[PDB]
């Protein structure tokens, strides 16, 4: 349970080679110790699927590529027997246990943990069929409500554990039907922790910010990363959806956020990036923005997918505030405002204003950027026509479908 | 395989013994399945669906990238250059 | 830990002291909560004049 | 030697500006941030920057 959310982290570094080199080779400290611990060997052969001459790669069970820059993730043979030996042992002394607690009476406690337990050493070692088998049939035996919800989030958690966004999604539809169900609070504030992470590994991130920050007023540390990994989450997301306004009264309508003060790298970088969009002083903004990305979307296991991303719809939203509140700028002021040049600056406003999302023009003859942003009924308009435009089309093809047939 | 949004077809029109045949002959009067041919004919297999993380199968949203190029290395060259100007002003 | 050693008007230091804390972490909600705790454990009378000052 | 009076002093430059601005903006249109600046007895960029948050 808990060493799992551990390594699944530290191997996501080393499956990069993008992240610090400190940080890769303590990396590959943390997971190789936790090997002979927990057995964590079976899933260190799935850390290889992920490459085939793509870098991270210095494996001795496999193929060695010294054109890499990890060369601490070895698959040495001491660790490939130590897997067989403790493999072996392990499953020979469970069984022996589990078939005489069977054959003792009662379905409802005794066969139902025995199988519960099986589950529990193979969703340890990362093999998940087997753990998913042997759970299936805890799950049909008359238990309470509490327990199924609680064997549902540890299947959705190897989901997690292999980083594949895809085994998650359908577990988490399952919990979402039987929290109703079992109108359980206890297991709900786990539910909301696991949830809010898998909004944030797709690009729901509307949903995701509601989420976590729920998971401020309460964490839960059972099979779930840290509460310093919780809160650069709820700051990530905020930024992203929220402009000032909002996002100013939401951390500080946020004392559980303030009391965890920033204790780590990846959380400074995202908590000094709040500050400075709401206070309306960019100055610093430029150059947190790359610390951000280095620090939190890169090493998470959740962002770098969104890496580029962030840093995308980051560069529209802080110029966006500066344009609604001027009637015009000058480019030296505004390239000053943000702590950048003139010339660099026009580069990331020439991607903003064809899509027409960020609505502003840039008189380089004059040197102003005006703003055609419509603040007055012709807004409300723009909204309207597309609305109804579908509507009709929604229609005519409803419509004529039904009269042919 | 379908259309644009794949549910508001699949909801618009189900088969028919009736319509079985004249939907055939819509297909074959193209000539061919066009899926299929596209493989042969090019004498290789998709690398470059394999473009942007999106493109190869649609298991995320949108991002309205299509060449999806890291501008971490771009905006830190800015950020650096310009403060040494600023520096020796 | 200590209501199984608890007969002492030495809970009531501790109530109070730790609003404290909680002002300075800046969540104010529980330092809110234990204040009042606080003051109810002091509206029984024993209480000396440096109590009722902080 | 106190804290508690530099968070607070933030606090007291905000609204004994507020009330200071609105009154002398109140019948204008198209005024000068330089002819601000010198009645409001503050510097002519700290206007500009007053008047973006609100």
């Amino acid at each position: 349970r808990v060493p799992n959310y551990e390594v699944s982290e530290k191997a996501f570094l080393l499956t990069q080679s993008k992240v610090s080199i400190e940080q890769r080779k303590e990396a590959a400290e943390f997971v190789l110790a936790k090997i002979k611990e927990e057995e964590m060997a079976p899933y260190y052969k799935y850390l290889c699927e992920e490459y085939l001459v793509n870098n991270g790669q210095s494996d001795l069970e496999h193929d060695e590529k010294s054109d890499s820059l990890n060369e601490w993730i070895k698959f040495d043979q001491e660790l490939y027997n130590e897997l067989c030996k403790k493999n072996e042992s392990k499953i020979k002394e469970l069984n022996e246990k589990i078939q005489k607690l069977e054959e003792d009476d009662e379905g409802e406690l005794e066969q139902a943990q025995a199988w519960i337990n099986l589950g529990e050493y193979y969703a340890q070692i990362g093999d998940k069929d087997n753990a998913e088998k042997t759970l299936g049939k805890s799950l049909s035996k008359a238990i309470s409500t509490g327990a199924k919800i609680d064997v549902m989030l540890t299947i959705a958690r190897l989901g997690f554990f292999y980083n594949d966004q895809l085994y998650v999604k359908e577990k988490l539809e399952a919990v979402n039907s039987m929290i109703e169900k079992g109108g359980d609070w206890e297991r709900r504030n786990r539910y909301k922790t696991y949830y809010g992470i898998h909004c944030l590994a797709v690009r729901n991130f509307k949903e995701a910010a509601k989420l976590l920050v729920d998971s401020l007023a309460t964490f839960t540390s059972i099979e779930l990363t840290s509460y310093e990994s919780i809160a650069t989450y709820a700051s990530v997301t905020g930024l992203f959806t929220l402009e000032r306004t909002d996002l100013k009264s939401k951390v500080i309508d946020s004392p559980e956020l303030l009391s965890l003060i920033s204790t780590t790298a990846a959380l400074q970088s995202i908590s000094s990036l709040t500050i400075s969009l709401y206070a309306s002083d960019y100055a610093s903004y430029f150059p947190y923005l790359l610390e951000t990305y280095a620090n939190v979307l890169i090493p998470c296991k959740y962002l770098n997918r969104h890496a580029d991303f962030f840093v995308r719809e980051m560069r529209r939203k802080v110029y966006a505030q500066l344009l609604e509140s001027y009637k015009t700028l000058s480019l030296k002021s505004m390239a000053s405002a943000f702590g950048v040049s003139v010339a660099f600056l026009d580069n990331d406003l020439g991607k903003f204003i064809p899509n027409k999302q960020l609505n502003c023009v840039i008189d380089r003859v004059n040197g102003i950027v005006e703003t055609n942003r419509p603040d007055n009924k012709n807004a409300q308009y723009h909204l309207l026509v597309k609305q109804g435009d579908g509507l009709l089309t929604k229609l005519q093809k409803y419509g004529a479908a039904v009269r042919l047939t | 395989m379908s259309t644009d949004v794949a549910a508001a077809q699949a909801q618009s029109k189900i088969d028919l013994t009736k319509k079985k045949n004249e939907e055939i002959n819509k297909k074959s009067l193209e000539e061919d399945d066009e899926f299929e041919d596209f493989p042969i004919d090019t004498w290789a297999n998709g690398e470059t669906i394999k473009s942007n993380a999106v493109t190869q199968t649609n298991i995320w949203e949108e991002n309205w990238d299509d060449v999806e190029v890291d501008d971490d290395f771009t905006n830190e060259l800015k950020a650096e250059l310009d403060r040494y100007k600023r520096e020796n002003q | 830990e200590f209501k199984k050693l608890d007969d002492k008007p030495s809970l009531v230091d501790v109530h109070l002291l730790e609003s404290k804390v909680y002002h300075k972490l800046r969540n104010l909600a529980k330092s809110k909560a234990s204040l009042t705790a606080a003051r109810t454990a002091a509206n029984s009378i024993y209480c000396p004049t440096q109590t009722v000052a902080e | 030697g106190d804290e508690l009076t530099r968070s607070h002093f933030n606090a007291l430059y905000d609204t004994l500006l507020e009330s200071n601005l609105c009154k002398i903006i109140e019948p204008f249109e198209c005024v000068e941030i330089s002819h601000i600046s010198k009645i409001i007895g503050l510097d002519t960029q700290q206007v500009e920057g007053k008047l973006s948050q609100m």
